[PDB]
């Protein structure tokens, strides 16, 4: 009874609060029975509970919803493919696909998010969120969770939403994966089976959450893919508050920029085009060049191409030359000596284009090509662009 | 042995240093241009790689000797010349200023050798003088108000480098190895001459030449302790530099066999890989335990100094095993390698000429015999 | 000031890659290193503190006591005082739970203006426990970091973005996680291991912190860990066929997307 509303016992509950629904300690639908408010009040206020969690239901609403990236307003590609296989998490459940989209006068993509297989769509078109923010959306999307309570909420794993998702995480008290590679539902016991890997992709582990709703996870680009656009089925805009403060946002941004990175080392690459005596012309290396770019990796030589002059050993790769472990390796017109196959026998995939199909480097090829590579590699970055990288 | 949990730290440091700092592109710049890199010294005593064995007492780092033995190891397996730019302050130059030397030589002296501002040349060896180091040449005469010296030394370490060096010269001719003392010469002063650089077969990085001194005046308040101790100074430095050498031998040892073993697992010649013919397994197995054996000799030695007992011939023998059998090792790594440990893009190759010289100096194998036996056979 | 930098000990994920062609790979003794990003992060700790005189920096974690070692290695490259989170309940959490035994073990130190993590680590690949902590103390929190610069009361950063980066202003107290593209960590000094291993550890549990005994690590724990599987080898090296030029590129890079990252 004589709580004297010290406010020193605030912040050590785990759910932050439970405070001000007009007042401190009115407290309610989050005490876990902790025990930090044990001897924490001068004068040992409440003492006798603590052995019972909340496992109180009517926890199961629907919703699954997808976050749209809208970079300068315009949807990043990324949502494309979350909203690709995110319908079809919706569907394997049942319930409509929602969407989010925070924005400063966004209303064009209104209807493209709302063609490209979305059931309902929300939107926030306050000029106050023209550029990225971790507390506007934090408090603009919690704002979204006391109201519209999903049990689905989807996010990419771009730069942007893989700093959202474990913001949002932390404060409605629910589970989060990481950069995620596939799910599903099981069909019985309504939870997602979250997917991903880990331990830098040596050991996948599906993680889920019971006890959390709702259920979220940022998701990879490019594992899932486009959905069908322009059904022009419907929409339900629908809408929430804006309601931003006197100071409730402290990240506060300069300037943004973007960069042309065009230095990048062999050694630190994620995709290579190596090249050897099979380009007869040092002007070769601008075909790999091609290819690279439009993969964002470096070329790579064999020693054949330095000690010819075509190239400097900067860029060699074997015993002598440079160890790499990529995640692609293009073997374009190199014999395949173990002086070669050495430096990169561990890169992740590992694919040949020879003219000759006794050289030794279809040993190690996982896919293999025969030919002149002056033929073939262009055509290469001809189907690579044809379905949007 | 067993390693103090602070060594093993410290083998972790040396590690992701040596490996990191000694890269190919530098040391194929070092043995074409025969300098290393300052940057590169200056960045060793900012971690104190130049300070091991000299305690925070006098501003050094508080390691013991197995830490010395540790970094001279892990950084000698990556390179040869890094490790003889390691041994001179932490050993050789550092040794007799912490022996025989008052509290302003070492003031003046030492800090500045650990901090990497100046650079000390230990010399000792003469023309008529080399396993015989008592029967020197180079004179030291009393003046009065500074001593006068005439002489010369051979084959000596980073002398064009260095800006003082200790010089042994005898001062009484009559009683020979009782009659020597030690004294700290600027290598600025008048007289002194240095001779040119010497084409050695491996080491490259490091100068080595003679030190010519005509009628060069010294002062007084430079010198090593007592007058005709110096002898003695330099044995009883010569014991932790020799462990030194037996360090460097380990070091490098361990490097070029795992150069071999790596080279023997991706070769294949005969549908099978180099390392499942039983010759050559079986050779990797031979080099493998006489190189642990006596990393257990050398190990053993050091944590002996490191408990004040003597160890006059527990270093003896590291420095004479260690090297042996290390050369011994450097050659099979070759062999293994076949044609290609032949030229010098291998690594192998600077490694077998480097390791030559560990037999021959500090001492050559034979003096380091004579030392074992003549203390085993006294009756 | 008082800087408080988040180090966890983890396994060394470059070299363990091979497993038998029969195995989960789960080896005997694997070499346990600080997460590289947290060297980021502590090097800018480092860097403020040679740059502000007196400014003491603090560095904590949450493990077993063989995490003491990395530790020390810390106080090696210059931290002032490091502190350890170990107890029977908190191993096996989530990163709710991790986040929150984290931040509780930082609300019983002297007051920080400044607290740095890493972007992620590299054996739960989350990067979602920094920010957590950063949140659940109400702070500012700013990931990405590619270039950190204190004003002498705010902070204005970079962040590394896909495509270039935003230079950010923030008050501190803050937040923010470190990524490795900003600086070259500093090496220990044979001094540093020295002095590194006479200063005293401060270990603390769920009974010291003064927090919840019932509802740490595994018992309060949101997520959790279910199937634990390989992923599996394609082997089969069997090449791309056609009729045209064409023909074979669209088989290789089809093949190429369809599970895969393309
Ligand atoms: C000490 C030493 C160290 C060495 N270290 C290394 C090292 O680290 N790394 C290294 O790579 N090498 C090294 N070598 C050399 C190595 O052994 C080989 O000589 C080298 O790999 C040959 O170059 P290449 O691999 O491109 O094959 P090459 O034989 O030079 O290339 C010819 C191949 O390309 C094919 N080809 C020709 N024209 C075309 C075309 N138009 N389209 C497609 N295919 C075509 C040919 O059919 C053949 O398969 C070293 C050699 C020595 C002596
Ligand atoms: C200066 C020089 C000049 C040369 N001139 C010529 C020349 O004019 N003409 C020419 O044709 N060649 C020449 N060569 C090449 C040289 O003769 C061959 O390289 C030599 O036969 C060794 O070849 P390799 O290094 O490839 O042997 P590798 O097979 O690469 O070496 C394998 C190593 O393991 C051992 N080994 C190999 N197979 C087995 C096995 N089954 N079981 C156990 N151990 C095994 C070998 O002893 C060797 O040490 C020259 C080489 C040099 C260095
Ligand atoms: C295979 C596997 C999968 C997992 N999947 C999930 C999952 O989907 N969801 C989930 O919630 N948990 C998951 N976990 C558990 C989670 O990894 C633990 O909470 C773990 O202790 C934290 O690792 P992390 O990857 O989250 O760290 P990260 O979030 O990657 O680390 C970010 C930063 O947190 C700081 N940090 C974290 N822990 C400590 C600490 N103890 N001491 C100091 N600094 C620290 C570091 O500075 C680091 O830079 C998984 C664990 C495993 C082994
Ligand atoms: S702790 Fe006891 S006193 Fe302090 S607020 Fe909560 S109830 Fe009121
Ligand atoms: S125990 Fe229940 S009430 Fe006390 S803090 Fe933890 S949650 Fe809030």
């Amino acid at each position: 009874e004589k709580c004297i509303g010290c406010s020193k016992c605030q912040k050590s509950c785990p759910f932050d609060a439970i405070t001000i629904e007009n007042k401190i300690a009115v407290i309610g639908d989050a005490c876990t029975n902790c025990g930090t408010c044990i001897d924490v009040c001068p004068t040992e206020a409440i003492l006798q509970e603590g052995t019972e969690k909340i496992v109180r239901d009517l926890s199961m609403y629907k919703g699954v919803w997808v976050f749209a990236e809208q970079r300068e307003g315009k949807i990043m590609p990324v949502v494309f493919e979350l909203l690709g296989e995110g319908k079809k998490l919706a569907n394997e459940i049942g319930t409509e696909l929602c969407a989010i989209l925070c924005g400063s006068n966004v209303a064009e993509l209104t209807d493209e998010l709302f063609a490209y297989g979305a059931d309902k769509v929300y939107l926030a078109d306050a000029p106050e969120l023209e550029k990225y923010t971790t507390d506007g959306y934090s408090k603009i999307i919690n704002e979204a969770i006391g109201l519209y309570k999903p049990e689905i909420v989807l996010y990419g794993a771009t730069h942007i939403g893989r700093d959202l998702a474990p913001c949002l995480a932390v404060k409605v008290n629910t589970g989060l994966t990481a950069d995620c590679t596939k799910l599903e539902i099981d069909p019985d016991d309504k939870k997602i089976r979250q997917t991903r890997p880990a331990f830098g992709g040596n050991l996948m582990a599906t993680i889920v959450c019971p006890g959390s709703r709702p259920q979220m996870s940022t998701v990879r680009p490019g594992v899932m893919d486009k959905a069908a656009y322009d059904p022009s089925q419907k929409g339900e805009v629908i809408k929430l508050d804006a309601t931003f403060n006197e100071g409730d946002i402290r990240t506060k941004v300069l300037e943004i920029v973007k960069t042309t990175t065009d230095n990048i080392s062999i050694s630190d690459a994620d995709f290579i085009v190596s090249g050897g005596m099979g380009l007869g012309k040092p002007e070769g290396f601008e075909l790999l060049k091609q290819l690279a770019d439009k993969l964002g990796g470096t070329v790579a030589t064999s020693r054949a191409c330095v000690d010819a002059g075509w190239a400097d050993h900067a860029q060699q790769v074997g015993q002598t030359g440079t160890t790499v472990k990529p995640q692609i390796y293009f073997a374009c017109g190199i014999s395949g000596a173990i002086q070669h196959i050495a430096g990169m026998q561990d890169s992740d995939i590992i694919i040949a284009i020879n003219k000759n199909e006794n050289a030794p480097i279809f040993e190690v090829a996982d896919y293999g090509i025969v030919g002149d590579l002056y033929k073939v590699i262009p055509a290469i970055i001809e189907e690579l662009d044809k379905i949007g990288k | 042995m067993y390693f103090s949990e602070q060594n093993k730290m410290i083998r972790k440091l040396a590690r992701d240093f040596a490996e990191k700092e000694l890269t190919t592109e530098i040391l194929d710049e070092v043995e074409e241009s025969g300098e290393f890199p300052q940057e590169i010294l200056d960045k060793m005593a900012k971690f104190g790689f130049f300070g091991i064995k000299i305690p925070k007492s006098l501003g050094g780092s508080g390691g013991d000797h197995m830490s010395y033995v540790i970094c001279m190891e892990e950084f000698a397996r990556v390179s040869g010349v890094a490790s003889v730019y390691l041994s001179s302050p932490n050993s050789l130059a550092g040794g007799p200023l912490l022996l025989s030397g008052t509290e302003e030589q070492i003031e003046k002296y030492l800090k500045p050798i650990i901090t990497g501002k100046k650079k000390l040349a230990f010399a000792l060896t003469e023309p008529g003088a080399g396993s015989d180091a008592g029967g020197m040449s180079t004179t030291a005469v009393d003046m009065g108000d500074y001593y006068l010296l005439n002489g010369r030394k051979t084959f000596i370490t980073m002398a064009p480098l260095c800006d003082d060096a200790v010089i042994y010269a005898k001062t009484d001719m009559s009683k020979g190895t009782r009659g020597i003392s030690a004294f700290i010469v600027d290598l600025k002063s008048e007289g002194v001459s240095m001779g040119k650089n010497e084409h050695k077969m491996g080491l490259i990085g490091c100068a080595t030449s003679d030190i010519i001194m005509e009628d060069v005046k010294v002062p007084k308040e430079n010198r090593l302790g007592e007058v005709n101790k110096g002898f003695s100074n330099a044995m009883k430095t010569l014991d932790v530099g020799r462990l030194g050498v037996a360090s460097q031998s380990i070091g490098v040892a361990q490097g070029a066999l795992d150069e071999a073993i790596k080279y023997a697992k991706e070769r294949k010649q005969f549908g099978k890989r180099i390392a499942d013919f039983q010759a050559i397994a079986f050779m990797i197995a031979d080099m493998a335990t006489k190189l642990e054996a006596a990393k257990l000799l050398v190990y053993n030695a050091a944590s002996l100094m490191d408990n004040k007992k003597n160890a006059t011939k527990e270093a003896s023998m590291a420095k004479f095993y260690a090297s042996e059998i290390c050369n011994e090792i450097c050659a099979k790594a070759v062999q293994i390698h076949g044609g290609y440990g032949y030229i010098k893009e291998y690594k192998v190759e600077r490694m077998y000429r480097d390791c030559r010289v560990f037999t021959i100096y500090e001492g050559t194998s034979q003096v380091q015999q004579m030392v074992i036996s003549g203390m085993l056979l006294k009756k | 000031m008082r800087i408080l930098v988040c180090a966890k000990q983890v396994p060394d994920t470059n070299e363990v890659k091979i497993d038998p062609k029969t195995g989960t790979m789960i080896r005997e003794g694997v070499p346990s290193i600080l997460n590289p990003d947290d060297a980021n992060a502590l090097e800018a700790a480092l860097v403020i503190k040679d740059e502000n005189p007196g400014t003491e920096v603090i560095v904590m974690t949450m493990g077993p006591p063989q995490a003491s070692e990395m530790l020390r290695e810390c106080l090696a490259m210059g931290a002032d005082e490091a502190y350890l989170l170990s107890d029977r309940a908190f191993g096996g959490a989530d990163t709710w739970a991790t986040s929150a035994t984290l931040a509780a073990g930082i609300k019983k130190v002297k007051k920080v203006d400044l607290v740095l993590a890493g972007r992620q680590a590299i054996d739960g690949d989350t990067a979602q426990v920094g920010s957590q902590i950063a949140q659940r103390l109400k702070m500012p929190v700013v990931t990405y970091v590619e270039d950190i610069k204190i004003e002498d009361k705010k902070a204005i950063v970079h962040r590394q973005m896909e495509d270039g980066y935003e230079v950010i202003e923030v008050q501190l107290p803050c937040l923010l996680t470190c990524v490795k593209e900003l600086n070259d960590p500093r090496y220990m000094s044979v001094g540093g291991i020295m002095d590194a291993y006479e200063q005293p550890i401060t270990i603390w549990n769920h009974e010291d912190i003064g927090l919840s005994p019932e509802a740490c690590g595994l018992n309060a724990s949101p997520t959790q860990v279910f199937r634990s599987f390989s992923p599996p080898a394609k082997g089969g090296g069997e090449m791309i066929t056609g009729t045209t030029v064409n023909e074979v590129a669209g088989s290789l890079v089809s093949k190429l997307k369809e599970k895969h990252i393309i």
